[PDB]
């Protein structure tokens, strides 16, 4: 059907807006705690699913011109009316709750979906349990699930949120009884359930018993009984009887968060499947297996990795082929530790090629990486805010460097280039000159192990160790065209190198390096029966993953 | 004894004026840990002595270390 809108629908909406702001042809007025809102019935019927029944049903409101609508905020109803009259919402970050409250009040489906998306995108660090209780009160399965997983991930690291105390039982039961608790130990959930019953007892003793049972035998074999003898109300006999029941039944099973194996995440591998360009796989140091990961964009490559102290994976920048009949994109992504997917985040402001992301003081710092190339000050850096979810410009780099590396030592930013090093102080937002290397090597990376930076490789086997407390560069030894990948494994400095000769196959083997010995002892030789060739542009980083969520990479020995 | 007490005074003061001219700032007790780690194999950290002596160079231009405005130190000479 022909529904042309060229200069017609916009003109109609502009005429309606003009009639609204001039108070013309209005036949209904909303009374909101003394505030008047003259409007029309047609717009309220086409926008809200409640006003259509308010103006159709032949009751009292039908003839009532002065309808007194209560339990609604003035500003929220005003923004809903102006959204109905112009189509633009222009929502902030503070009044989203009351907006959704009154949007669900009038079943206004479009603004409901808009606010639902805005809330599902903005579960950053703190409003998680709050918006989870919000979605529990206003049954919203979409928001409910994302918030559920978000809490399963972060709540099991703070378990002290002020909002977490005020939760309904069913929601707490769903949270605690789930097998998605990202906890490496079983006593933290026990004490967390405990403190949730240390603020409210006596009248709430039923909930106490329920959560106690939920904790299961794994955490029921603790001080739970003694703490209860201490806080139980007097003259309670059957309560001890029902508490003694919880010890032998109800399927004691292992949890999921304990499977936080410290593994080796790789990217841009040799797609086991021929013409496929690249793939992201993983390696297990202890399990001696090779797991795979899903490509974040599935077509874009040349990305940079970073791992926060909370074991989080991020991906920024990269280039994607234009697919006309490689363009650079500043998109951003984050790896899910359980869903084996990639949820995007706030993109960058500059399209970078192979950005070097560094985490420090809870902030992500992307140093260099072909920001735009044609900058007036070619040396610049853009940092990320993991809490506010925004990018903040900081003091630019002193000199323009290419194929550089950057690490973080002692809560400070350290970027390494051919021969120079600069310490970005995040507190004073300044760059202090550091020691210069006597050797000029590029195309190499550095590792931040302890309080020493180990710049390995370059063009080789150059081992130049730097210390922060000493501020000096020294050599240790030569590792016995190697592709070096220095990294931290089990609080012990190790390396992952691959050698390649003429008419010979590649071999993967990791060595154990000692500080005072200056020697790379043979730790483990990666057999080719489990791991195949990776390539040249592959990257390495240390991080904890889950074996059950991920899938093994099928490949013939 | 008094001579070496004056010697320790010299040590701590010099250490501070030479290192902090390119280091961090102490909201309360941040840089004192560093100045004590630097003089660990020299003598005793002497917390009371160093705390009494760092607040004397406050009114002496170099290292203003404003006590009340202990949020940004003068990175000048």
């Amino acid at each position: 059907e022909r529904q042309i809108n060229t200069e017609y629908a916009v003109s109609l909406l502009e005429q309606l807006k003009l009639f609204y702001e001039q108070q013309l042809f209005t036949d209904i007025v909303l009374i909101v705690e003394g505030t008047e809102f003259p409007c029309h019935k047609m717009v309220l019927a086409t926008c809200s699913s409640y006003f259509r029944a308010m103006f159709m049903s032949g009751l009292s409101e039908s003839k009532q011109t002065h309808v007194h609508l209560r339990n609604v905020d003035a500003a929220t109803l005003q923004i809903i009316i102006t959204y109905a009259y112009t189509g633009n919402l222009a929502m902030n970050d503070s009044t989203v709750e009351q907006l959704y409250e009154t949007a669900c009040f009038l079943q206004v489906e479009d603004v409901l979906q808009r606010c639902r998306e805005y809330l599902i995108k903005k579960i950053n660090a703190e409003n998680c349990v709050r918006l989870l209780s919000f979605a529990d009160l206003f049954s919203c399965e979409e928001l409910k699930q994302s918030a559920k997983r978000m809490v399963e991930h972060k709540f099991t690291a703070v378990y002290h949120q002020d909002a977490f105390m005020q939760l309904s039982h069913d929601l707490l039961i769903d949270i605690l009884s789930s097998d998605n608790l990202n906890v490496e130990k079983e006593e933290t959930v026990r004490e967390a359930a405990m403190l949730w019953l240390e603020y409210n007892t006596e009248s709430r003793s039923q909930y106490l018993s329920s959560v106690l049972s939920q904790i299961r035998i794994d955490a029921l074999s603790e001080v739970t009984q003694r703490a209860w003898f201490q806080g139980l109300p007097p003259n309670d006999k059957s309560v001890v009887v029902q508490g003694l029941y919880k010890s032998m039944p109800k399927f004691f099973k292992p949890r999921l968060g304990m499977t936080k194996e410290e593994m080796m995440i790789f990217i841009e591998a040799s797609s086991e499947n021929p013409c496929s360009l690249y793939s992201s796989v993983c390696y297990s140091p202890q399990a001696e297996k090779v797991y795979k990961l899903c490509s974040p964009p599935a077509d874009l490559h040349k990305v940079g990795t970073v791992v926060t102290p909370d074991n989080d994976i991020y991906i920024a920048g990269g280039q994607v082929p234009l697919k006309n009949t490689f363009r650079t994109v500043n998109c951003f992504y984050w790896f899910d530790a359980q869903q084996n997917t990639w949820f995007p985040k706030t993109p960058m402001l500059f399209v970078r090629i192979k950005p070097s992301l560094v985490c420090c003081e809870g902030y992500i710092y992307a140093i260099g990486g072909d920001s735009v190339g044609g900058e007036l000050n070619r040396r610049t850096v853009e940092r990320y805010d993991t809490e506010k979810d925004e990018w903040t410009m900081v003091s630019p780099l002193p000199c323009a460097w290419q194929w550089s590396a950057a690490v973080v030592v002692h809560d400070c930013i350290y970027v390494m280039t051919l021969n120079l090093m600069y310490c970005y102080f995040p507190r004073s937002d300044s760059w202090v000159e550091m020691a210069m290397r006597q050797t000029s090597r590029s195309f190499a990376s550095a590792a931040a192990f302890g309080d020493k930076i180990f710049y390995i490789g370059g063009l080789s086997v150059t081992v130049e160790i730097y210390d922060v407390n000493k501020n000096e560069w020294k050599m240790a030894a030569n590792i016995p065209d190697p592709c070096v990948r220095a990294v931290v494994i089990s609080n012990s400095l190790c390396v992952f190198m691959r050698e390649t000769h003429l008419n010979e196959r590649a071999k993967y083997v990791t060595y154990q390096y000692d500080l005072e010995l200056d020697r790379w002892s043979l730790r483990q030789h990666i057999s080719e029966r489990v791991l195949w060739d990776l390539g040249r542009d592959f990257r390495c980083t240390v991080g904890k993953l889950y074996p059950s969520c991920l899938e093994e990479s099928p490949w013939k020995p | 004894r008094q001579k070496v007490d004056d010697d320790r005074k010299h040590e701590i003061e010099a250490a501070i004026v030479r290192i902090m001219k390119s280091r961090k700032k102490m909201q309360h007790n941040v840089l004192v840990a560093e100045v004590t780690q630097q003089l660990k194999a020299r003598f005793l950290p002497s917390p009371v002595v160093i705390k009494k002596r760092i607040e004397g160079l406050i009114e002496r231009e170099y290292l203003a270390r404003t006590p009340e405005d202990r949020k940004v130190y003068t990175y000048v000479a």
